[PDB]
């Protein structure tokens, strides 16, 4: 509904949390990290909490850039995944590459 | 006596007006 | 949001954006060490003003500078 | 099970000794500034950041140990000694409520030997004292000892035991060390817990009362004196001795046999409470309690299922499926990964065990004074304050550990593969809820006690007495914990709901006031050693500023374990680590983010909890318990006296000093603080003056603190710049850097001064105080 | 609270706990129909005809008090 | 079962504090979110259940209260005391809810500046008619705790 | 002798809880 | 006694309760 994906990118598996998003994802801004999976593998969520990732494309949305970018440094030095985008997500659905800005 | 008198005000004639509108909303309002 | 300098004392040992939460920082080609680049910050609406880029500078004094300056909703590090 | 075992890891050997910082990398290249000394002594117990091998970290952790067993040793033989050489007991047994106990002196140097109360002095020990608090002597005659040579004995074999725990230390750690394996096998470590520390424990304890300790307080109590018999009242050759004292049974363990356990009913009692002779629980309900919790113990050993070469055993319970079984709908997969927890981390034990052990302590506190385990012991009150300060104080730093260790396994030993949907998980997933909840409740009680203390203030300043939240005003009686006191007072006699009690639970409950023979110069009986204590509406306050001051030091510690890991602030936190000072000044600053900064600040918060708590108990156990009986008319005077409260009609009520003035801050700086540290600040030139001392020294330390805690380090390091200047203008060069203190050591110097300074300035008021009256 | 349980779907029974019919007329006479009522007689032989004659059984000496002094060796 | 998200990025918990269907319908039907209800009205019956039960605490607890004063002669001044009281912090509110308005509200309401301002201009006049309504009624629990009829004559 | 208010107090807690779960069956009998 | 109490209702309480709602305008309201 509010929190749509872009087409390609699954939901990874959570049975969502109280750290996650607030009342400026529906007003100000919100962000979007999107990665690739070989497996259905198991991490931990930079808002608290487990979360489970089936194989393919996996799409989250975070309240800040920061904790898209510590998702993106523990798929680096626990599970080796380095195609993490991330973009900024506008209230009218505007999406834009933040990272990585070089391609 | 041993009586609480406000409690018959509210659960004689409060209550079942509080209740009777209740339902009221409850049987008249569209979805 | 806060100002993000690099002067020319660089040795380009890649720490700064290794070390850096936000991706303020990248490497650009450049003349005057022996790595070939320099750092540059053209992201700096995003930086919360963290210093770990400046605990991880290896020289005598540090090559990139950060002043804290205007407070956004960025750079106060605001989920809300 | 089998007990594998690894032969020889490490040899023994000198050249370690020559290099410090061996263990940790950065400290091994050699000190180069003064931040490596206090790196140094941070790291000499953190064996994870050692050795990353777990089964090498179980070894050192284990062989530790050991060592603390030994140095425990060393300490119970220290005050075996200083019992058994320099101490008055050979006259204290004689005279246990007219003799102030005590085992040190002062030797005659300087001028500290109006340190030696001559209360004290008595035959043998000619010179008087430091007077203790430890309640060691009277421990010491509930347990036996009436002579001087049998404590020296103890003392010996408390320094062999010492060498035998170092020794095992030694040896499973560097000859014959286990493995990881034999670690995990918690199954059978709780059934050897239970059933042969615990249960074994007390068995063993409950023979040694039947045979020793009920005969000789028996003696003890008919009136004889120190001259007894400690060999031939013994063992099968006089099985009829045992029935000189208290009538043992028929004949012998023949009907221990035989199952007629109605005839061991003299000294296997169940009778209740206080005896009115000695103010202390009775020997024979002690002996059948430890013999019925031992009993209980065993049972409680033989729970857990063990697999192995006996044959029909291996009956019982895997910890791991009853954990398992317990889901829920609300709580997904309950206790599933628990087991791999609760056996793959030694953080998430520690924080359980620091939890249970304070927890622990704090329940010994109150369980002591409300029934008194030890003859004469409830009216030396010095004694009194101090185990019961002395047990709460130890019962809060364990808490603060626990709430610490538990965030130690949040940044280090959680694994997000083990804690998939498990209340570990669940938990983590709505902590904003708890911490947020818990903020409110702290605030609720922080107002709806604090501010009735503040409104007290007002309307008493205000001459508005009527006005106040007292017994005399706006009355808030606990009238649950009152008709608890009821229900436990009224629950001995027949047609109740224990029928074979003759003395009840205690007499706290509403149940008379107790009293016993003493000296005290040349006075008459006295010396109530316990009473009813009456609940109201300065209890009430009381006991609303101590679930304040507990759920706050729970928010501290909850919000450092809960948030460990990850914030709205910073998600990479468990990546900075248990101890870091912060993570820069930005995102408005992040000062004191880390889990360890919680674990600093819920230590001032559990000092002002635990400092209440004691404030409580001193002021309370004064105004309503201690005291003296009259020599006319047995009338009750207090330690201190009755207050009579002036009305707003212009009339006087009688109440008591905590019923009248701890309703306010004003009483409590008055009455509490400023009237009672009258013996603490006149102590000088007499046996009280070290305590002086101590009290002044520990104002010091305590504000001394408040440099570490208020200021910063780049102030301190330019300034050692300056003197870093001065020092190489002379030709003065360490080699070692002189630097300022880090940010983290800083803080913890701080709330180790601050710490240090408070304990010490209201022990020295405590001892001070309850030495004079 | 058993209703409000029964309703959720862990506890809600299946159409043949209910058809059983069997079990059902089993249960009713022996529980419902006979266990109440020697409960009601104990109720009667150790409360009602002691307070009839002037003794008074509650709550707290049931367990000490027999209906009888020729107490359950008469059984 | 009980607990579901249904938007696991919005850190919120759909759970049966939050998602049962009769606390739906209370919370859903207390006046602020009662559909087909113009703003003011919705302050005003938040007004009148506020300031009736704010008469309350002024009146038995507050600086004119006791049984060791002069008879009732001070109950009338308590009742009065107690009246002024509640409509003044009705009044409080009434400057937040406006402050609230006149700056300029982001809010889930769909209220306007106007919007609030309805609401706080309700609050007001439901909030001191029902301190005004808990006075009269306290004055009137006399006659209304008892049987009136039977001890007057006639 | 009578039951004074504390006793009544007792009652209407007991109360409190079996309206508790009055309104839970009947809220999950409505659907 | 020679006293205006009204006077020290008005600026001890009413005038700064004021004065904090205009200096909340002030503060918060853009342009
Ligand atoms: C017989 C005497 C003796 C000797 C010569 C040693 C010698 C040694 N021990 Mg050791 N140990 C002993 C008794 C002894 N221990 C006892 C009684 C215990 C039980 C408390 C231990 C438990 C123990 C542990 C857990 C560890 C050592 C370690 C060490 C080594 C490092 C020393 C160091 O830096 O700290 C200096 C100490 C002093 C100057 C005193 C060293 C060669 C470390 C090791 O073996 O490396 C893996 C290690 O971590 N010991
Ligand atoms: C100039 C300052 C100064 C100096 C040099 C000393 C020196 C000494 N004090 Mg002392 N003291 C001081 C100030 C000082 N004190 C102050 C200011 C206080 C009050 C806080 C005390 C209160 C005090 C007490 C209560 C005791 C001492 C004891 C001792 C002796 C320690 C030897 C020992 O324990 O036995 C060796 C023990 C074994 C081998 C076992 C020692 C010679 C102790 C003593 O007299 O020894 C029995 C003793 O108990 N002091
Ligand atoms: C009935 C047999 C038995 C007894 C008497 C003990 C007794 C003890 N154990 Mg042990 N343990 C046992 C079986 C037993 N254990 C078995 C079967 C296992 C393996 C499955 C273990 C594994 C174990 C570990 C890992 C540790 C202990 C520790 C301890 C000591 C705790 C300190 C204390 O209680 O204070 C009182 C002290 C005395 C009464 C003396 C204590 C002496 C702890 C310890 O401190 O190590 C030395 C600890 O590290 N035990
Ligand atoms: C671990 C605890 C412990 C130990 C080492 C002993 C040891 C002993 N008991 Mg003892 N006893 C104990 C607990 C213990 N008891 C408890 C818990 C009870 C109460 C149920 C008794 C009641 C008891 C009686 C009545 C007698 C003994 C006796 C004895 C002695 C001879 C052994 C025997 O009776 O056959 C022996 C030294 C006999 C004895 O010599 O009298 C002192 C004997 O008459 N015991
Ligand atoms: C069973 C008890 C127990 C055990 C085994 C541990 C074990 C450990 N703790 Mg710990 N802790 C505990 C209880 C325990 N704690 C309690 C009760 C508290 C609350 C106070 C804490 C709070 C705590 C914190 C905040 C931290 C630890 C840390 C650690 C780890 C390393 C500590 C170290 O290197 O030693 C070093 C010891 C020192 C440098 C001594 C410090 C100075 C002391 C406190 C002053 C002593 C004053 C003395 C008592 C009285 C004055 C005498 C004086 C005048 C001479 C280690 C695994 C650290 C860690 O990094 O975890 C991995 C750490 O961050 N603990
Ligand atoms: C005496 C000094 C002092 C005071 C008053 C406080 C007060 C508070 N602390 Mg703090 N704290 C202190 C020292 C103090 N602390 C120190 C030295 C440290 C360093 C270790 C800390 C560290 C600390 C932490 C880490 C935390 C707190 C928390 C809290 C809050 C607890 C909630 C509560 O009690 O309810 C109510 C408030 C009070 C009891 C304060 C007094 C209120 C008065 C009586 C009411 C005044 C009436 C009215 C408003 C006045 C209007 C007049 C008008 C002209 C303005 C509370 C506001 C915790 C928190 O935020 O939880 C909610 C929190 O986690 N404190
Ligand atoms: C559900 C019904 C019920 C229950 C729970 C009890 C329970 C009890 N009866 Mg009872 N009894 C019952 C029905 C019941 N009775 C009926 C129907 C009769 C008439 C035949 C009796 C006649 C009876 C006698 C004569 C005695 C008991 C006694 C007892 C008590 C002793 C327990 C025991 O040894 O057996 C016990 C609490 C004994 C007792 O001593 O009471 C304390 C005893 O003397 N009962
Ligand atoms: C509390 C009564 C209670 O335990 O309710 C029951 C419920 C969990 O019960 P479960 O049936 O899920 O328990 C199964 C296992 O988790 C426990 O063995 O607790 C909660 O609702 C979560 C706690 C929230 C605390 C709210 C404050
Ligand atoms: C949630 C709930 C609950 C609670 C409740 C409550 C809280 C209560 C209450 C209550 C209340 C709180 C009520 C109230 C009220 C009121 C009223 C009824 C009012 C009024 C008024 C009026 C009528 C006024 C008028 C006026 C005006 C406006 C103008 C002019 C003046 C005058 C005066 C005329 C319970 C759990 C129990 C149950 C379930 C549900
Ligand atoms: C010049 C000099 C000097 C001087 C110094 C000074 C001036 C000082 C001071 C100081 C002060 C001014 C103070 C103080 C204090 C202390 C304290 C405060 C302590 C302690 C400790 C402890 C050891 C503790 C103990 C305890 C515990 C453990 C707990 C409980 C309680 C008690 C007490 C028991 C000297 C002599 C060195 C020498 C030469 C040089
Ligand atoms: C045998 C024996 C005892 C030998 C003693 C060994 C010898 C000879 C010298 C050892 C030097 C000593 C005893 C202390 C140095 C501690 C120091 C540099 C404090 C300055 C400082 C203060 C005052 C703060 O408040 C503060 C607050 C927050 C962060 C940092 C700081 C900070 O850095
Ligand atoms: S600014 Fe510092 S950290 Fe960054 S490349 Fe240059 S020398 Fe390395
Ligand atoms: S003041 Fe100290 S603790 Fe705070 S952000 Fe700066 S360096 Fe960190």
């Amino acid at each position: 509904q509010a929190n749509s994906l872009p087409p390609g990118a699954s939901s990874p598996i959570f049975g969502g949390s109280t750290g996650g998003l607030l009342r400026k994802a529906l007003v100000e801004e919100k962000y979007l990290i999107t990665w690739g999976s070989k497996e259905e593998q198991v991490f931990e969520m930079p808002t608290g909490g487990a979360a489970t990732m089936v194989a393919g494309v996996n799409g989250l949305y975070l309240a800040r850039k920061e904790q898209c970018h510590a998702l993106h440094r523990q798929l680096v030095a626990k599970f080796k995944i380095r195609d993490s985008k991330i973009y900024r997500v506008l209230p009218n659905g505007e999406q834009t590459l933040i990272y990585p800005k070089d391609g | 006596m041993n009586v609480y008198p406000w409690l018959v005000y509210v659960t004689t004639l409060v209550f079942p007006l509080v209740s009777l509108a209740a339902l009221f909303i409850l049987i008249e309002r569209d979805t | 949001s806060h100002a993000v300098k690099i002067y020319d004392t660089c040795i380009g040992c890649t720490q700064c954006v290794r070390a850096c939460p936000l991706d303020v920082l990248e490497m650009v080609p450049w003349d005057g060490n022996r790595a070939g680049s320099i750092a540059s910050s053209p992201r700096t609406e995003d930086c919360v003003g963290c210093k770990r880029c400046e605990t991880a500078c290896p020289t005598d004094f540090l090559s990139i500078r950060v002043y804290l300056g205007a407070e956004t909703t960025r750079s106060m590090g605001l989920a809300y | 099970t089998r007990a594998t075992v690894d032969n020889n890891p490490v040899p023994t050997s000198i050249e370690k000794w020559g290099k410090p910082g061996w263990f940790e990398r950065s400290l091994a290249r050699g000190p180069k500034t003064t931040t490596w000394i206090w790196d140094l002594h941070a790291l000499a117990h953190d064996f994870e950041v050692q050795t990353s091998d777990r089964e090498d970290i179980a070894r050192k952790i284990f062989a530790a140990h050991f060592g603390h067993l030994g140095i425990v040793f060393i300490w119970a033989s220290i005050f075996f000694f200083y019992g058994a050489l320099s101490s008055n007991y050979a006259s204290w047994i004689d005279n246990p409520t007219g003799l102030r106990p005590s085992a040190q002196f002062a030797i005659p140097v300087f001028g500290q030997e109006v340190l030696n109360d001559p209360a004290t002095a008595a035959k043998g020990f000619e010179q008087g004292g430091i007077v203790m608090t430890s309640g060691l002597f009277h421990l010491w005659r509930a347990v036996g000892y009436t002579n001087q040579t049998q404590l020296l004995a103890t003392a010996v074999g408390a320094l062999v035991a010492a060498g035998l725990m170092f020794f095992g230390g030694w040896f499973h750690y560097h000859v014959r060390a286990p493995k990881l394996e034999w670690f995990q096998n918690v199954e059978s470590m709780l059934n050897h817990h239970l059933a042969g520390l615990l249960g074994l424990g007390s068995l063993a304890w409950t023979g040694h009362l039947i045979h020793v300790a009920l005969p000789v307080n028996q003696m003890l109590d008919k009136g004889m004196k120190a001259a007894d018999i400690p060999l031939p009242h013994e063992y099968a050759f006089s099985t009829e001795a045992m029935g000189n004292f208290f009538p043992s049974f028929k004949q012998g363990l023949l009907p221990f046999f035989t199952g007629n356990w109605a005839v061991y009913s003299d000294f296997l009692t169940f009778k209740g409470g206080l005896n009115p002779q000695t103010g202390s629980l009775w020997m024979t309900d002690i002996a059948h309690h430890h013999l019925a919790i031992a009993v209980m113990f065993i049972i409680a050993g033989h729970m857990y299922r063990t697999n192995g070469p006996w044959n029909p055993l291996g009956l019982g319970h895997s910890i791991k499926e009853i954990l398992e079984a317990h889901k829920g709908p609300f709580t997904g997969e309950g206790h599933k990964g628990l087991y791999e927890v609760l056996t793959t981390s030694w953080h998430a034990q520690l924080a359980i065990n620091l939890a249970m052990v304070g927890s622990l302590s704090i329940i010994v506190a109150h369980h002591m004074y409300a029934m008194n385990p030890y003859p004469y012991m409830g009216i030396d009150y010095p004694t009194q304050i101090s185990l019961f300060t002395h047990h709460m104080w130890i019962g809060g730093f364990l808490i603060v550990g626990a709430g610490a260790h538990a965030a130690i396994f949040m940044v280090r030993d959680y694994d997000p593969a083990v804690n998939q949907n498990n209340l570990l998980d669940r938990v983590l997933r709505h902590r904003d809820a708890i911490i947020s909840h818990l903020n409110w409740v702290c605030l609720f009680l922080g107002f709806h006690s604090f501010g009735l203390y503040v409104h007290n203030d007002t309307m008493q300043a205000l001459g508005r007495p009527g006005d106040m939240f007292a017994d005399w005003g706006i009355q808030l009686q606990p009238v649950f914990a009152q008709w608890i006191q009821s229900v436990n007072a009224a629950a001995f006699g027949p047609n109740s709901t224990a029928p074979w009690v003759s003395a009840a639970t205690s007499p706290v409950w509403g149940g008379n006031v107790l009293a016993l023979p003493a000296t005290v110069a040349g006075e008459v009986v006295q010396k109530i050693s316990i009473a009813p204590v009456p609940l109201g509406t300065a209890d009430f306050m009381i006991h609303h500023i101590h679930a304040l001051t507990i759920h706050v030091t729970i928010l501290i510690l909850l919000k450092g374990v809960l948030f460990a890991r990850s914030s709205r602030l910073i998600p990479d936190k468990a990546n900075l680590g248990f101890r870091f000072p912060c993570d820069g000044p930005g995102r408005g600053g992040t000062c004191q983010s880390s889990a360890w900064d919680h674990v600093f600040l819920g230590l001032f918060w559990m000092y002002n909890c635990i400092s209440i708590v004691i404030f409580h108990f001193s002021w309370k156990m004064q105004s309503d318990v201690y005291g003296t009986l009259n020599a006319t008319t047995k009338a009750v005077e207090h330690i201190v006296p009755s207050t009579d409260v002036l009305l707003g009609n212009g009339t006087t009520q009688a109440f008591t000093q905590f019923a009248a003035s701890s309703v306010n801050i004003n009483g409590w700086l008055r009455d509490f603080l400023w009237a009672q540290a009258a013996p603490v600040i006149n102590s000088y030139g007499g046996p009280s003056a070290a305590y002086g001392l101590f009290f002044l020294g520990a104002h010091f330390v305590w504000a001394f603190s408040l440099m570490f805690l208020f200021s910063g380090r780049g102030y301190w390091q330019e300034l050692i710049e300056s003197i870093v200047w001065a020092h190489n203008k002379l030709k003065i060069v360490p080699t070692i850097q002189p630097r300022a203190l880090s940010i983290t050591q800083g803080r913890a110097v701080g709330v180790a001064h601050y710490l240090l300074g408070g304990i010490v300035t209201t022990w020295a008021f405590f001892i001070a105080r309850f030495l004079a009256i | 609270a058993a209703g409000w349980l029964h309703l959720q779907p862990r506890f809600r029974p299946s159409l043949a706990w209910f058809k059983n019919a069997e079990s059902r007329l089993n249960h009713h006479l022996s529980a419902l129909f006979g266990v109440s009522s020697l409960a009601w007689a104990g109720h009667m032989v150790h409360v009602a005809i002691p307070r009839a004659y002037g003794k008074e059984v509650n709550w707290s000496n049931f367990l000490q008090i027999a209906p009888h002094d020729a107490g359950l060796s008469a059984f | 079962g009980m607990v579901s998200t249904d938007d696991f990025q919005v850190g919120t918990l759909l759970t049966p504090v939050n998602n049962s269907p009769f606390i739906k319908f209370f919370i859903n039907n207390l006046p602020i979110n009662r559909p087909g209800l113009d703003p003011f009205f919705r302050g005003l019956e938040v007004g009148m259940a506020h300031g009736y039960w704010l008469f309350g605490p002024f009146v038995v607890l507050g600086p004119l209260r006791l049984t060791a004063f002069r008879p009732p002669d001070i109950e009338q001044l308590s009742i009065l005391a107690a009246l002024i009281s509640a409509i003044v912090v009705v009044v409080a509110g009434t400057l937040a809810l406006s402050l609230y308005a006149t700056v300029g509200p982001d809010d889930d309401t769909k209220f306007g500046a106007e919007g609030w301002s309805r609401f706080a201009g309700g609050w007001l006049i439901g909030g001191g008619g029902g301190a005004l309504f808990a006075a009269l009624l306290y004055l009137f629990r006399g006659p209304l705790l008892v049987m009136l009829l039977g001890i007057i004559p006639g | 002798m009578l039951i004074n208010n504390f006793e009544v107090a007792g009652a209407f807690v007991a109360a409190l809880i079996a309206g508790f779960f009055a309104l839970m069956l009947s809220t999950t009998l409505g659907k």
